[PDB]
């Protein structure tokens, strides 16, 4: 789970 | 404005090129240059370059359609002159820095290919750098920035024969040995000391060919050049740099480099280190030589 | 905490912007730090990057034009003492034992280098090493299937958690290699 994500 | 306006003009048109198949992508970097190349000498400094990559770009997609079309090598020797002359047009602008390091790429593409008469093609982009170093850099910081990719572009290739491998080899040592000041010529001699041993020549069944004797000659010479050296800051920074390259053959596998050789050299540094100025270069300097003797435990 | 690791963009020599899905990911606002490894090689890449962070380190890559980049730099980062290089000057390019030559010059927990247009992310002699590519996948005439990728670190005290974005066709897909200093 990376901090970015999207 | 003219320098930004062109930088992205060629840049789209680099992008939008890809779309073209590349049998239509040569007819166009054709053009794309006879229509840049109207611009002059400060404009042609940022879309030339970008059509000398999507060169080597294309001579790449042509040896990927090798099985579907059999005149691909006359392609690619089609395009590398193409690429020699748009890197030439840049040199008649008088530039020096930019040219060199384009050729340096065309002589890596050339021989990553594989072409036939591709030795030829990397070995004339070679050449040409050199002539570009040679008469037209002279700034120590600069030489030694250009040279270095000289060396160190040159220790990846692996097309020349032993007949062409050799002159490039000494050629390289000789421009060393001959910077603008003592530091700068002990750095890079010793930086020659990986051609000698992980170049590679087309001789050797693709081996490298661990040249351990001439890997000490320019370590030797690199020792040279730093006791005649300028600052005693300087003259052992070269002395700890020097050891660390010893050690990189040593663990190597180099039967040239023993103990003896080392130890002579961090007792030289022992006596030299406390003989330096009370500053923040010579504190990295002591970390430095700190750090080297942690490894070697 | 957390870093951007990137470079090696050569625009426009060799291509022209990031991927479509980069720049949609790389936003203002979310990252404190970035690291460059070199090779942009223009302000139209330079004032894009300072307008996605406040604090940016830069170093001079083979084909930036920008002398006023250093050659190196080390940056500390919370506890970890960063050296950042771009690693054209590493004879030969991408050796191991020649990058860990120069992690004893710096003395640096962490080595950032960019010449090779490969990712690679691994630890070596208790001591981790990054080389985040080319983030715009460009051009290498020793590596022909380039795929754009750049790196973020998750910096927390003693540990660093480092995301390696890649694009993959059109999909990005995301792996996670974490290091603890000793």
């Amino acid at each position: 789970d990376d901090p970015l994500n999207a | 404005e003219d320098f930004a306006d062109e930088q992205s003009l060629v840049g789209r048109f680099i992008h939008l090129l890809r779309s073209e198949d590349p049998d239509q992508q040569y007819l166009i970097l054709n053009t794309a240059r006879k229509h840049f190349g109207a611009g002059g000498n400060q404009r042609i400094r940022f879309t030339l370059p970008p059509l000398v990559f999507a060169a080597y770009q294309l001579a790449f997609r042509y040896k990927e359609n090798s099985k579907v079309d059999d005149k691909w090598e006359k392609k690619c020797q089609k395009i590398f002159s193409f690429a020699h002359q748009t890197i030439s047009a840049l040199i008649k602008a008088e530039l020096a820095e930019l040219p060199l390091r384009l050729f340096l790429q065309g002589a890596l593409a050339a021989g990553e290919i594989g072409f036939e008469n591709h030795e030829t093609v990397a070995y004339e982009f070679m050449s040409q750098a050199f002539s570009l170093y040679e008469d037209e850099i002279s700034d120590s910081k600069a030489q030694l920035a250009a040279i270095t990719l000289i060396i160190g572009t040159f220790e990846r290739m692996k097309c020349f024969s032993e007949e062409n491998h050799e002159p490039l080899r000494t050629q390289c040592a000789l421009a060393a040995s001959k910077l603008l000041k003592k530091p700068d010529q002990g750095r890079a001699v010793s930086t020659c000391a990986h051609l000698f041993w992980s170049g590679r020549n087309t001789d050797k069944n693709g081996e490298e060919l661990h040249g351990g004797k001439r890997v000490m000659e320019c370590l030797k010479k690199a020792l040279k050049i730093a006791n005649q050296c300028m600052d005693p800051s300087l003259q052992v920074q070269l002395f700890i740099e020097i050891l660390n390259r010893y050690i990189y053959f040593y663990e190597k596998e180099n039967d040239a480099v023993t103990i003896q050789v080392l130890n002579q050299l961090i007792q030289k540094i022992r006596e030299d280190l406390p003989n330096l100025e009370s500053s923040e270069e010579t504190e990295q300097i002591n970390k430095h030589f700190h750090n080297t003797l942690e490894h070697l435990r | 905490m957390l870093v951007l690791v990137l470079g090696d963009l050569h625009i426009p020599h060799r291509c022209n912007s990031l991927p479509a899905k980069f720049k949609k990911l790389l936003v203002p606002g979310k990252i404190q730090h970035i690291l460059c490894t070199g090779n942009l090689c223009t302000k139209e890449s330079y004032d894009y990057l300072k307008t996605l962070a406040g604090d940016v380190h830069i170093v001079r890559g083979d084909f930036d034009e920008n002398l006023n980049y250093p050659e190196q730099k080390v940056v500390t980062v919370g506890q970890f003492k960063i050296g950042l290089i771009h690693g054209h000057q590493v004879i030969p390019w991408g050796d191991m034992a020649s990058l860990a030559l120069l992690q004893r010059q710096f003395d640096v927990d962490i080595l950032i280098s960019g010449h090779t247009h490969k990712f690679e992310a691994f630890e070596h002699e208790n001591k981790f090493y990054i080389n985040p590519g080319s983030a715009t996948g460009a051009y290498n005439a020793l590596e022909t299937n380039i795929i754009p990728s750049f790196v973020l670190m998750d910096i927390q005290a003693s540990t660093v958690v480092t995301y390696v974005y890649q694009l993959i066709g059109d999909d990005v897909k995301v792996e996670r290699i974490e290091y603890k200093k000793p």
